[PDB]
DNA sequence: ATCAATATCCACCTGCAGATACTACCAAAAGTGTATTTGGAAACTGCTCCATCAAAAGGCATGTTCAGCTGATTCAGCTGAACATGCCTTTTGATGGAGCAGTTTCCAAATACACTTTTGGTAGTATCTGCAGGTGGATATTGAT
DNA sequence: ATCAATATCCACCTGCAGATACTACCAAAAGTGTATTTGGAAACTGCTCCATCAAAAGGCATGTTCAGCTGAATCAGCTGAACATGCCTTTTGATGGAGCAGTTTCCAAATACACTTTTGGTAGTATCTGCAGGTGGATATTGAT
């Protein structure tokens, strides 16, 4: 009953998706996270479907970005772990929340 | 020896209405020319988009106020959207 | 008539699966359990602040549809240009 | 007989000379008669806002003139100036008087 | 002998189009005759630049469509063109491989 | 049904001038389509203020080089210049 | 006692800049790290700043030229005009 | 004989400069840095009095700024000592390069 | 704990750099009265957004198990902080001219007009063909022993 | 260093989606010359204010000493990775309905334009005075003992 060794398909999964472009969050959910907080906005709004597709990339895009940005903060630390302080620390550099 | 226009006048006016005792140095003065120029321009910027955006040839009051909402944060924008709303009341309401 | 479903706590849709897929993406080999939390959080954020623009610009338009171009433009005033959905 | 828009509106800021930067900036064809109005008042009131919070600094450092000083702490101790002009850098300001915890000593 | 100000200009891309997008988006008062000829040259000399580059991504990976990842490979690979777009997102683009090497397994 | 224009035609153009046995996804094209129509905002943006600065109402070739050099960097705006330079002097010696 | 124009940013100073950004203790590298961070500024707000110089046909950087390059650097100053 | 132990000073400092705004770098091996490097992109150039001060002002805001975030990563790895990977770690997450 | 050395605070002074106040003249705002432009009001499209639901794969939730990472401990050796001086660089102030910027001039060049020609974007169709995703099947990679 | 389990790779094969490619066009653009106005390059000066430059004056380069920081080596507890198992949702593909973007026509309002009347705002300068430090002395902080 053969087993990896834990990092083994964490750096797999690390090389399968930065080969790939296809989106990472279920469609469905995020539709519906979307139409949630717009309607705490405004009531009875409507979505072109290529809007809700045009926040998702842009979602997506800002956390794939975010985390990199978040390694580099738990590396610099000597560890390999991220934490919600590197996220906190990556985000006040960045002057999300300086 | 050509005239160089500044809000400086303005900026006194307001400084008095609000702190009657209070001056204000000329690097501080300034300091608030430039506020007052970066706001304009960040303002008029997004009004111009907004009307290039709904292919208008016009900026209006509502263009201003969009823009005002987009550019400032929650309270600040609240107060001076009713600032803004006022005033063009006053102006209309007045002979 | 029939009226919407209420929609509430559509934040956990982003589940600790495709957060942990986001991470890979981005490089991370090894992901505390508080960072799915905070991260929804900062998505949270994120979408509320493009999505608040994005509907001023439909208000302004005076349209009850949030169309690709009121997201292009939200998302070009916040810093974060996207190319590939008009404009 | 002549009587100023600023006037007519309430309004220390110039009505006229703002709608003239409207013409003049190149921002679109035509400017509504409202625009410059609602223009000059939201500039206004965030100059008073300012001005009220840097006076209120000039009061508490023992002056009454106020400076480029007074105006930073003005601006970085109130949360919504501070993000209205995060990216901004006000002349002689310095910075707000701020030592990280761990920083200090003990004992 | 109608001919085209592209044709003249010896240029692929429109010039009477690049001329009335300055005309319409209120940049200025006037628009001189070189000005849109200069810039539908410019427009069209970084776009050869992006083809080119994306063109051999695509042929690298045994493709001849080429995709957005193409057109993301190329973009981020190349310094100058990475600057120039380092605040745009390119949907469907993906990131380069990137693995930090502390996160590598073994010594 | 109205019309929405593009610069499709001309990357295409271009695209087979480079790559003549290479196509292009719609996906791609829309890509190169928002890069062309930001890259034009970015440089006309820039030419409308540096005239703006020296008060001058015209936009001329001189404004769309300074334009370029502040906005691309060393070697893309070295060779976009020239480019750009000799599009001029064979259109006006075209004529 | 000619010594290079970049090292007249001396230690004390670059100590100064760091005191007031709340650092209480700076290794040794520290100098040389800053000094190019520095160039760099400069140079990078230099060159738009002289590049309206030279579009505005002048011999003079104006502390509008200076001003302008900041703006477009992302670094917007107050207190020098525009 | 007597004296301040280490970080004493520092901390007196650092209340010192943090209370007052004058620019901390002394102006002439500014000014001749400022020419110096002006020269490399056009020769027999003339600056304005204000021109000079405007750059330093703007040239201090920002080191002053990055010292503050390179103080943060310093903290971030457990230290109290900034060193030249903090400085680099800021500048990258800042977007300045890398 | 003491005791002292040095930093820090506060009240008071006062000359002057740098404010506020005053004045006249003129650019540019406002008043008047045509002359263009525009952006909803009404009145219709067709599109696309919504919702619905059925089938089924595919990814999600959960529990178990343990590898190896984090963070605590301790410590030695290294490195920056503190500190006392005279030389060197900075700063301060005043001289000559480089060039800014003010001003008028006029023509090459731009706008506006209103025609003619061409294109590019379409809807309609056909029509091909690059490649997604699936199958073997050969070949690394990993981890245990 | 061997071998076994399993992930990886690669090259073929289909049947579409999505791309190319015609029409066959035709509405909107673009562009062809006239009539027309005018922005700004050019050439001249004068007066700021900038580079220089030499005297006055106050930070910094320096070497030594040791406080206490960093980073190393070790260890334990516990987190978070991996994987097996069960099954809930999202994905996919339609159906039908209608909400609403997107056009097109009147034009009554709303701007712009050309002219003229006036005045607020600038920029010279004339005064006025907040406060930058300078003093004196009292107290708090720090660090040794
Ligand atoms: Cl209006
Ligand atoms: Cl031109
Ligand atoms: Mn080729
Ligand atoms: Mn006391
Ligand atoms: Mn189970
Ligand atoms: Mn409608
Ligand atoms: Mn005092």
């Amino acid at each position: 009953p053969h087993r990896y060794r834990p990092g083994t398909v964490a750096l797999r999964e690390i090389r399968r998706y930065q080969k790939s472009t296809e989106l990472l969050i279920r469609k469905l959910p995020f539709q519906r996270l979307v139409r949630e907080i717009a309607q705490d906005f405004k009531t009875d709004l409507r979505f072109q479907s290529s809007a809700v597709m045009a926040l998702q990339e842009a979602c997506e895009a800002y956390l794939v970005g975010l985390f990199e940005d978040t390694n580099l903060c738990a590396i610099h630390a000597k560890r390999v772990t991220i934490m919600p302080k590197d996220i906190q620390l990556a985000r006040r550099i960045r002057g999300e929340r300086a | 020896r050509s005239r160089k226009e500044s809000y400086s006048i303005y900026v006194y006016k307001v400084l008095k209405q609000v702190h009657p005792d209070t001056g204000i140095s000329s690097k501080a003065m300034g300091i608030m020319n430039s506020f007052v120029n970066d706001i304009f321009e960040r303002i008029a910027g997004e009004a111009s988009r907004l009307a290039h955006y709904n292919k208008r040839s016009t900026i209006t009051s509502r263009e201003i106020q969009t823009a005002v909402r987009l550019l400032l944060p929650g309270e600040l924008a609240k107060h001076a959207v009713s600032e803004g709303t006022k005033a063009v009341t006053k102006y209309t309401s007045a002979k | 008539k029939r009226h919407r479903k209420v929609l509430r706590d559509n934040i956990q849709g982003i589940t600790k699966p495709a957060i942990r897929r986001l991470a890979r993406r981005g490089g991370v080999k090894r992901i505390s359990g508080l960072i799915y939390e905070e991260t929804r959080g900062v998505l949270k954020v994120f979408l509320e602040n493009v999505i608040r623009d994005a509907v001023t610009y439909t208000e302004h338009a005076k349209r009850k549809t949030v169309t690709a171009m009121d997201v292009v433009y939200a998302l070009k005033r916040q810093g974060r240009t996207l190319y590939g959905f008009g404009g | 007989k002549a009587k100023t828009r600023s006037s007519r509106a309430g309004l220390q800021f110039p009505v006229g000379r703002v709608h003239r930067l409207l013409r003049k900036g190149n921002y679109s064809e035509r400017v509504g008669a409202g625009a410059p109005v609602y223009l000059a008042a939201v500039l206004e009131y965030l100059t008073a806002e300012i001005l009220e919070l840097a006076g209120n600094a000039a009061r508490d450092n023992k002056k009454t003139r106020i400076i480029p000083r007074h105006l930073q702490l003005a601006i970085r101790n109130d949360e919504e100036l501070n993000k209205l002009l995060g990216r901004v850098t006000i002349a002689q300001g310095g910075v707000l008087p701020n030592i990280q915890a761990v920083l200090l000593p003990k004992k």
